RNA sequence: AGGACCGAACCGACUAAUGUUGAAAAAUUAGCGGAUGACUUGUGGCUGGGGGUGAAAGGCCAAUCAAACCGGGAGAUAGCU
RNA sequence: CACAGGUGGUCAGGUAGAGAAUACCAAGGCGCUUGAGAGAACUCGGGUGAAGGAACUAGGCAAAAUGGUGCCGUAACUUC
RNA sequence: AAUUCCUUGUCGGGUAAGUUCCGACCUGCACGAAUGGCGUAAUGAUGGCCAGGCUGUCUCCACCCGAGACUCAGUGAAAUU
RNA sequence: GAUGUCGGCUCAUCACAUCCUGGGGCUGAAGUAGGUCCCAAGGGUAUGGCUGUUCGCCAUUUAAAGUGGUACGCGAGCUGGGUUUAGAACGUCGUGAGACAGUUCGGUCCCUAUCUGCCGUGGGCGCUGGAGAACUGAGGGGGGCUGCUCCUAGUACGAGAGGACCGGAGUGGACGCAUCACUGGUGUUCGGGUUGUCAUGCCAAUGGCACUGCCCGGUAGCUAAAUGCGGAAGAGAUAAGUGCUGAAAGCAUCUAAGCACGAAACUUGCCCCGAGAUGAGUUCUCCCUGACUCCUUGAGAGUCCUGAAGGAACGUUGAAGACGACGACGUUGAUAGGCCGGGUGUGUAAGCGCAGCGAUGCGUUGAGCUAACCGGUACUAAUGAACCGUGAGGCUUAACCU
């Protein structure tokens, strides 16, 4: 349940390969307002599929 | 679904009375022993009923030279030839399983006169 | 294997999702719109409209009944004389969700719960 | 001979006039459109390609619509190929009915199996589990020893471990075909087939024999 | 399901009135006896003047069984408690000269025509 | 009346499971024993290292006991590593 | 250690209950300083179980089971 | 036999089957009379055996409820090498 | 400067000096049943009582209850009964401290897996333009057990008692695969009964808490004890064995040429995986055929315009699932929730009226409620977009059309 020889960076690195994040793909752009949202989000101010939402 | 339904209902009875469990009812049941077929009579008290269609079944438990038998009829079995309901019971449950441990002066359904 | 199973456990006994419901319910009531997490928004879908359902056919049982659930009389009191005749005419679909982002504090997906007439 | 492709609508009882319940499943074997016929000169081997149901225009993509448009046949949810004997011949296009289990006793049915997750190895392989009392500890249900030991020093290929379970092609060999009703697109097979309810199931003639 | 170490009762007039399966015959492995299937039972309660005594160990089959047996219908038959009649170890014949209790259909065979034609009901 | 009985506080620690880089350098959960007595407990005091104290186990004497801990002889000696 | 441990005395309500047990609650205090989702194996703490009922095992370990008040009744043995 | 080796002594009981248990025999390797002998009611978280009840202890596991395990966000060790 | 040491459980795997089934020779083999030897490792190969015991004895089975190797397999898998800590006692030894492969009672079994290995499961790139799908199949794995009854047939054989080979059905045991129609289990998300208590002002009705408070049933799902299916038939090459023809050796001889038969072993036949099978296969189908510089003129680099088939991402999700993955659907919409109708389950709701002094009973009422089920319904949520993917795909030779 321990290491017997120190792993290397090399395989340190390796293993973290698959650690990596994913960038969002692209942002939705609200049709009335323009805002940018994430898909099937409400905008930042309300907004969602050209419509007001949320007061404030 | 709709294919299966129509499947059970091409062979479901029609005849089958309406009972509740509590009732004293008589089962006559095709016996084909030998070459020859005949018919047997199971009487006892309903326990049991098991409503789903086709697969519609009931409970009928009996005490037989002081050995209580349980017998489970599929309601739609060409083997059940006929049922008749030779008392009426009144009890407040769906499943008489309680009967098990009666027998006797404890094991009595009321009769349920409407 | 959960297969055909239905209702989230939501990491809750089953008496405190029944009291949580309860109360989501009944804030989501009062204020016609809350944000909760998605998963809790979308399992008070469950709850919230059938006691709009219940609340459209009037009745001192179906009060009793909304009652029962739910358990405070301001909230029939909305429910039957607001909520039942403003939805009388809409088959269903009396709540809308929303998606809002993420929480704060732990990442939790959030979503907004409407009443669809809000 | 060849199989054609049903849908597993569920299972259901038939009472025979003597008072005996036949469980049996009900295959919805709607007809299967031929959509390409492969030959030795062109692919090394016999068979044929069918397609069944039908599937959304705008989810049918282009390379799937333009084969079968080849065809000319309306585009089905799927495609099979089944092998060929050598007496046997069919052409592009012809609709294959459930008729053709008509004078057929017994079929094998082939489909996917209920994916049961991952199954430990009390399930998937039926090991004995461990005394529930008796002083155990933490090993109720382990898979208990794995191997020998400096000899071989290493688990064995194949071994029995837990992992995933189901959810793979099964064979369900020569069952009694009870009714074949073409008017309905109707199978009913004595038995229980792989799959759960909605499944694709392929049905061959019996190959045991 | 008869297993080992199970008590049937008796269900003829033999003298025995307990008795507990002591082995599964018919085959390597077997785990449970259903109606009409011999098993291999000891004695364990008697009565005083009865045929066989306390501790005797001789055959017997198994005519009721809380489990039931399943027609071809699909109805099972639950009675309510185990009982076997008894049989010599050798001539696999009754002891007893009465069965008590209901029988069942399981035993319309050749070898226990015995115990079909001396029961009360047949099931 | 009782080194009586059943049983909470209080005192213990018989079984089991957990834990065994623990929540804890000996505990937790479920049961368990005494529970007006040879009981238990607060406060203060006394007995000290070949010595104390011990309903006795070589037990306890500051998480240390077939002879405490700290400083010194002392950089003991080590045909051993 | 912001540690499931240890620490002497005083006050001590309502209902049921013999009770300072126990269940629900007042007065009062608190939700235990990471949360959210999913609902695999396996582990921990629990619930239920067909027929059987110690066949398990070193051993009925564990679990199950019994459980109160009033009355009836109560053996061998005994230092009575 | 808390003693007994040979030994699972032999006979009887209990069990379908009993190296354990109970009652005996005596051939006490290697009991024995205050480093006490033989009995003994009551007592025991004491040792052995047996029976009734009861059960997932087991035939043989199945399902379900929770806490982890699994994924996401924050913090973030360890033995070992 | 530590390789845990008996037995038990779970899990196995190999050998053949084979226990059973399979094929044979000889027999002091009439038959059944044997004895013994040869070939054969595909599969199978007990449950209990005693004891800590493997072992052994015994009871009862079975076709059989094989012998061995694997650190007398298997404690980073479990146990801790045995033996080897500290307590205590017995017999014996010793003056004594103490000792005894003599016993008797008691006695803390740690580890979060880095690497190899194995069971699953994905990401990347490759496969020579890109994409979707179907597939061939090298190769690998799974499976292979057997009884009992009946017919043949009281036939052959036999003084009789007894009792067949060969061949054919029926039915089980163990094991495995699948499934939930049935019998059931669970079903803390459904209905009801009831105890204590607190609360909703009170009655009535309900809710919380008490292990789901304790129970009684039970929908879907998952399940087994439940129900279907499987072991094959056949083919090829053989083993031990049996031969035909046949000389060497005028005969003889199964062999030296030549021909034949021959087993659950082997190769197939059955089922599953399987083109990373870098030897990267095949067949369909679909998509993209615009300009322009620089030169390090190379299978070169770059700009503009253009983004195709498709994919991915996101959302609703699934009898798919740890996460990935896979499947369905995204308004040209039944993917999920809701709603509607039904089924199912529990079992005559509340309110009101009547009878009763009252608990309570009766009528509306088989009512009310009803999760995961079924058939429908766009009411809510699955938004236009955006993102990746390009712009006809190297060289040589051959054959074709020219
Ligand atoms: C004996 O040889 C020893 C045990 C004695 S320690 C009680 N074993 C070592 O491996
Ligand atoms: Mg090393
Ligand atoms: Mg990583
Ligand atoms: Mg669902
Ligand atoms: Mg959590
Ligand atoms: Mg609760
Ligand atoms: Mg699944
Ligand atoms: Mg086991
Ligand atoms: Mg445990
Ligand atoms: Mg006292
Ligand atoms: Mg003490
Ligand atoms: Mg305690
Ligand atoms: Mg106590
Ligand atoms: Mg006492
Ligand atoms: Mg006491
Ligand atoms: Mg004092
Ligand atoms: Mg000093
Ligand atoms: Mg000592
Ligand atoms: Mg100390
Ligand atoms: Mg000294
Ligand atoms: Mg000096
Ligand atoms: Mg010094
Ligand atoms: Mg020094
Ligand atoms: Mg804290
Ligand atoms: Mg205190
Ligand atoms: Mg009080
Ligand atoms: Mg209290
Ligand atoms: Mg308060
Ligand atoms: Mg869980
Ligand atoms: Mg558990
Ligand atoms: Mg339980
Ligand atoms: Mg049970
Ligand atoms: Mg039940
Ligand atoms: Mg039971
Ligand atoms: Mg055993
Ligand atoms: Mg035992
Ligand atoms: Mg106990
Ligand atoms: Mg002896
Ligand atoms: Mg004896
Ligand atoms: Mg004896
Ligand atoms: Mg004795
Ligand atoms: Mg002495
Ligand atoms: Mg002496
Ligand atoms: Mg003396
Ligand atoms: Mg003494
Ligand atoms: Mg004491
Ligand atoms: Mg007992
Ligand atoms: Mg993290
Ligand atoms: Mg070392
Ligand atoms: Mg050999
Ligand atoms: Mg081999
Ligand atoms: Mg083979
Ligand atoms: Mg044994
Ligand atoms: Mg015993
Ligand atoms: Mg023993
Ligand atoms: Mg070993
Ligand atoms: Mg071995
Ligand atoms: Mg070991
Ligand atoms: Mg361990
Ligand atoms: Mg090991
Ligand atoms: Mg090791
Ligand atoms: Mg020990
Ligand atoms: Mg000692
Ligand atoms: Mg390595
Ligand atoms: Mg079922
Ligand atoms: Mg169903
Ligand atoms: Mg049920
Ligand atoms: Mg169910
Ligand atoms: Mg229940
Ligand atoms: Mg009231
Ligand atoms: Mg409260
Ligand atoms: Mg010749
Ligand atoms: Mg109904
Ligand atoms: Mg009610």
């Amino acid at each position: 349940a321990v290491q017997q020889n120190k792993p290397t960076r090399s395989k340190r690195g390796m293993r973290r390969s698959h650690d990596a994040l994913t960038a969002v793909t692209s942002l939705s752009v609200d049709k009335t307002s323009g805002e940018k949202h994430l898909r099937h989000h409400i905008t930042a101010d309300g907004y969602y599929r050209g419509r007001k939402v949320i007061a404030k | 679904s709709n294919i299966i339904k129509q499947l059970e209902q091409e062979q479901m009875k029609q005849d089958v009375p309406s009972f509740r469990p509590g009732d004293t009812v008589e089962v006559k049941v095709w016996v084909v022993e030998g070459s020859k077929k005949r018919l047997q009579a199971f009487e006892g008290v309903v326990i049991a009923i098991r409503n789903r269609g086709l697969h519609s079944a009931f409970t009928v438990r009996k005490i037989s030279n002081g050995e209580g038998v349980e017998r489970v009829f599929q309601t739609h079995s060409p083997v059940v030839d006929s049922i008749s309901v030779k008392r009426r019971g009144a009890v407040r449950k769906a499943k008489l399983y309680y009967l098990r441990e009666r027998t006797g002066k404890a094991a009595r359904i009321k009769e349920r006169l409407n | 294997m959960r297969h055909r199973k239905s209702g989230r456990q939501l990491n809750r006994n089953s008496s405190h999702r029944q009291a949580m419901f309860r109360n989501m319910a009944g804030s989501l009531v009062r204020h016609e719109i809350i944000k909760t997490t998605l998963p809790k928004a979308k399992e008070l879908r469950r709850v919230v409209e059938p006691l709009i359902t219940l609340a459209k056919t009037d009745s001192v049982a179906n009060r009793r009944l909304a009652f029962a659930r739910t358990r405070d009389n301001e909230i029939v009191a909305k429910l039957f004389n607001e909520l039942g005749p403003r939805f009388a005419s809409r088959a269903g679909g009396y709540t809308r969700i929303l998606k809002c982002g993420f929480r704060a504090g732990d990442n939790a997906p959030m979503a907004y719960i409407e009443l669809v007439d809000r | 001979m060849i199989g054609l492709v049903g849908k597993k609508v569920g299972m259901t009882r038939i009472f025979t006039e003597d008072g005996v319940s036949i469980p049996v499943t009900v295959i919805e074997v709607e007809a299967n459109r031929v959509t390409q016929v492969k030959d030795l000169a062109n692919d090394g081997y016999r068979a044929i390609q069918v397609t069944t149901g039908a599937k959304k225009a705008n989810r049918v993509t282009k390379p799937e619509a333009g084969h079968f448009a080849k065809a000319g046949v309306e585009a089905g949810r799927g495609l099979w190929e089944f092998r060929l004997a050598e007496g046997e011949e069919f052409t592009v296009g012809q609709s294959i009915s459930v008729e053709l289990f008509a004078d057929v006793k017994k079929v094998d049915v082939t489909g996917t199996s209920k994916g049961k997750g991952f199954a430990g190895t009390v399930k998937r392989w039926n090991f004995r589990t461990q005394d529930a009392t008796h002083g155990n500890s933490l090993s109720h249900r382990v898979p208990g020893s794995i191997g020998q030991n400096q000899t071989p020093g290493k688990v064995f290929k194949g071994k029995k471990m837990a992992g995933q379970m189901g959810n793979e092609r099964v064979t369900v060999q020569s069952l009694d075909v009870v009714r074949v009703d073409a008017e309905r697109n109707l199978l009913l097979v004595k038995g229980a087939v792989p799959g759960a309810t909605g499944s694709d199931l392929i049905v061959k003639p019996a190959v045991k024999a | 399901m008869i297993q080992e170490q199970t008590m049937l009762n008796v269900a003829d007039n033999s003298g025995a009135r307990r008795v507990m399966c002591i082995k599964v015959l018919g085959g390597s492995h077997r785990r449970y006896a259903g109606v009409g299937d011999i098993i291999k039972i000891t004695i364990k309660e008697a009565i005083p003047r009865g045929k066989v005594k306390k501790g005797d160990v001789l055959k017997a089959v198994v005519v009721r069984t809380k489990k039931g047996v399943r027609r071809p219908d699909g109805s099972v038959i639950r009675f309510d408690g185990n009982a076997c009649v008894l049989l010599n170890n050798n001539s696999e014949q009754p002891i007893g000269t009465r069965i008590f209790g209901p029988v069942t259909r399981e035993l319309r065979s050749e070898k226990f025509m015995k115990i079909i034609s001396l029961a009360p009901e047949v099931l």
